[PDB]
């Protein structure tokens, strides 16, 4: 990368996004954890009922 | 549709409208299941637990990229008087699921 | 000088290759700085523009005459560096340039000619 300070704002804004993307990432999979966890009581129920049947 | 069992439930599921078969080993059932899938002209094959627990060792090597039949493990001709165990498995799958032994 | 004479006296039509301006750059910051005078970017002196114009502008077509004069200076960006002073100021008075990749050189593709950078 050719060192200048318009390179060195760039990298900067580069910097924060990647973070700002991290964070993003983490909600979405704190989402997708709590779907999951409400899907596996449904589904150790549908086994329930199988077992019974 | 398509079952690998005892043939004596593999009846019943003819009565169901469902072909079904078997013949007590892990080794003919993978064996036979290659074509079973091969001729898959259902959406979903059932299998004991105790001819092989995951089916995914099995399958996954002609399913490669095709989806539609799905394949579990079923309770057998022992948990037809005793029962299963239907807490630890949940949990031992979403131990490998979500890294970790959860919801004790 | 003997290429505008050959040209806009003689009508040849000449082209003119200038092996690597590069070291040319490096005399002309040696000369500079034992003279102490303003720099440029990197101790480069500060009328470099000036003097590479003085060499690139002897090219063109006359008006009324037959001979012409064509450039083709040839220079290497030091760590393939676009943004260094020697290609910077001579990307702003030439008319356009070839540039070279070296990913492509690497593929074994020649002429490693990238279309993007380049400009005519």
């Amino acid at each position: 990368v050719s060192p200048t300070r318009m390179n060195l704002l760039q990298r900067r804004g580069q910097l924060r996004l990647a973070q700002k993307g991290v964070d993003l990432l983490k909600k979405k999979r704190d989402a997708l954890v709590a779907e999951f966890f409400g899907l596996v009581r449904e589904a150790m129920e549908a086994r329930k009922a199988l077992d019974q049947a | 549709m398509a079952v690998i069992a005892d043939p004596e439930t593999a009846q019943g599921f003819r009565l169901a409208g469902l072909e079904g078969y078997g013949a007590s080993s892990a080794e003919e059932a993978q064996s036979l299941l290659e074509t079973l899938v091969e001729r898959g002209g259902y959406a979903l094959v059932a299998v004991d637990e105790a001819l092989l627990p995951d089916p995914e060792r099995a399958v996954e090597r002609l399913m490669r990229g095709r989806d539609l039949p799905v394949l579990l493990p079923i309770a057998g001709l022992k948990e037809a008087f005793q029962g299963h165990d239907v807490e630890g498995y949940m949990r031992e799958l979403v131990r490998k699921t979500i890294g970790f032994d959860i919801k004790l | 000088t003997v290429a505008e004479y050959l040209a806009f006296e003689h009508d040849y039509h000449v082209l003119v290759i200038l092996t690597d301006m590069t070291n040319y750059c490096e005399a002309l910051r040696e000369i500079g700085a034992a003279r102490e005078e303003i720099p440029g970017r990197r101790g480069y002196p500060g009328y470099m523009y000036t003097d590479l114009a003085t060499i690139y502008e002897r090219a063109g077509v006359v008006e009324g005459k037959k001979g012409s004069v064509t450039q083709i200076p040839i220079l290497s960006m030091p760590d393939d560096d676009r943004t260094h002073p020697i290609p910077d100021l001579t990307g702003y008075i030439t008319e356009g340039q070839i540039q070279l990749s070296r990913e492509l050189h690497r593929k074994g593709i020649y002429p490693p000619i990238d279309p993007l950078p380049s400009l005519s």
